[PDB]
Parts: structure tokens; C-alpha cells; sequence
């Protein structure tokens, strides 16, 4: 989908980049791809639905049982109000490797903003919420780019077995994202 | 020739439809948004973990009677 230079990202932009990333990972590292879930932002919201059957359907679609890593773009859009379509994006990485100590790392470029939703999603994925560091946004429109570039940097670190997932040094590129979406 | 489908909203609301398997899902989507008084362009429909396109038909997606389509409002941030 078309994305402008300062346009707020919609779920369609996040989903499209996650589709490209999933295909890129499948080709370059199929063993990591098989163990990783790039969750559609709409499905991530379904996971926190007040409707139990909606949340469970979404859980089945994610199939977290056979995954070591879940990447969830977290929108703050309303579940019950048609007019409140969201203000902010953040990123939840669920590390399921220790099948007894699941950790949900919450990366928010406005520290604290989405923590309540992150906690609800972490609980529904049987994981303990941990705030994780990410470079803080210096404008009010790039949170979605932090989510996407943060995901891509985390995937590189996981593929490389790097121990430190601190994203305080993250470099964002809206232009490169726009290039990917337009390809 | 006919198939019964449920559209399930994010708040749990349900609407039931009966349509021909050769017909584009556009007709069901248009009718759901019309009935819900929401803009078609503000809603996404998901099935088997994927976003549905209005031009796809149930036969194209192997939908069987009783299948559920999840309707979600688009997000921005």
C-alpha cells in the first residue's frame, strides 16, 4: 500500500512489510522462519478481543505452540468503538524458548504508552511482561516504522544468536520501508 | 450451490449469510458493511489467518457451510 513521508502507518503497511519479511526469512533461514511468527496486526488485536472465541481463533491462526518467537505489532485501536482506530504502535516479542518461562519483551518508542495492552496480550500468551529498551521516537508519526525496523533488527540478532536484544541503538529508515512497499 | 457463512466481529457480534459459492465475497462484504452502517473501506475480513479480497469466491477458498469470517476495523498509529 501507498505510504507517504510522514503518514501514520496503517495495519496494511505493517502487514505488508511482515509478509515481505516472512518470505525473506523463509528463503534465507528456513529453520528460523519455521520457529517464528510475524503476527498480522489485526490478528494481534483479535488475540485481545473481549470475545473468547475470537481470541481463541486468533491463537489457532498464530499456532504459538510450535514457535520459539512471536512478533506482535500492538495497536491501541478500540475493540468496541468504531471511531477510535488507534493512536500508537508498539512491538511485543514473545520468547517461548524456555517452554516453562515465556517472556514477552515490550518495545515501545514512547515508553509506557501501550503497556496495558502489552500486558493483556502477554497474559493471553502465557508470558511474563518485560519492558525492553528501544530508541525513543522524536516525532509523532514514526512509531510504526520503529515497530517494523525493530522487528527486522531483532530477526537479524536472533539469526546471529546475538545475546543483547536492547534496541536503544536502533536505526530507522522510513525511506527503505517505502522502497520495500513499492517494489 | 448455496453456502451459509457467519461474519464475526471483534466484539463478538455475529451476522449470518447464505450465498452462492460462485459469487464474489464482495456481495457478503458489501451487505455486512451496509447493514452495520460502516464504511466498506474501514473494514477488513479475515479467514484462515489471511485477509480476504472482495473478488474471491467461496469456491475459490474452499469454504464450507458453517465457516466463519472475522471482520475487523482497520488500525492506524
Amino acid at each position: 500500500p501507498v505510504l507517504g513521508p510522514t503518514q501514520w502507518l496503517g495495519d496494511e503497511h505493517i502487514q505488508r512489510d511482515y509478509e515481505l519479511l516472512a518470505q525473506e526469512l523463509q528463503q534465507n533461514n528456513p529453520d528460523l522462519a519455521a520457529r517464528t511468527r510475524f503476527v498480522d496486526p489485526l490478528i494481534a488485536q483479535m488475540l485481545r478481543s473481549p470475545s473468547k472465541e475470537v481470541a481463541e481463533r486468533a491463537l489457532g491462526w498464530v499456532r504459538p505452540g510450535t514457535a520459539d518467537f512471536l512478533f506482535l505489532p500492538v495497536s491501541d485501536a478500540s475493540d468496541t468503538d468504531r471511531h477510535q482506530r488507534g493512536s500508537h504502535w508498539s512491538l511485543l516479542l514473545v520468547d517461548r524458548r524456555d517452554r516453562g518461562r515465556r517472556v514477552a519483551y515490550h518495545y515501545d518508542s514512547t515508553q509506557g504508552y501501550n503497556d496495558g495492552l502489552a500486558a493483556e496480550l502477554a497474559g493471553r500468551l502465557d508470558a511474563n511482561l518485560q519492558q525492553a529498551p528501544i530508541r525513543q521516537q522524536q516525532n509523532s508519526y514514526d512509531c510504526g516504522v520503529f515497530v517494523l525496523d525493530g522487528t527486522r533488527e531483532l530477526v537479524r540478532r536472533l539469526a546471529a544468536r546475538r545475546p543483547d536484544l536492547n534496541l536503544n541503538n536502533l536505526v530507522i529508515s522510513r525511506q527503505e520501508l517505502r522502497d520495500r512497499l513499492g517494489a | 450451490a448455496h453456502i451459509n457463512l457467519k461474519v464475526k466481529g471483534q466484539d463478538g457480534n455475529e451476522v449470518f449469510f447464505r450465498i452462492k459459492r460462485s459469487t464474489q465475497l464482495k456481495k457478503l462484504m458489501n451487505a455486512y458493511c451496509d447493514r452495520q452502517s460502516v464504511d466498506f473501506n474501514s473494514i477488513a475480513f479475515l479467514f484462515d489467518g489471511r485477509r480476504l479480497r472482495a473478488e474471491q469466491t467461496p469456491d475459490e477458498l474452499e469454504m464450507e457451510d458453517g465457516d466463519e469470517i472475522d471482520a475487523m476495523l482497520h488500525q492506524t498509529g
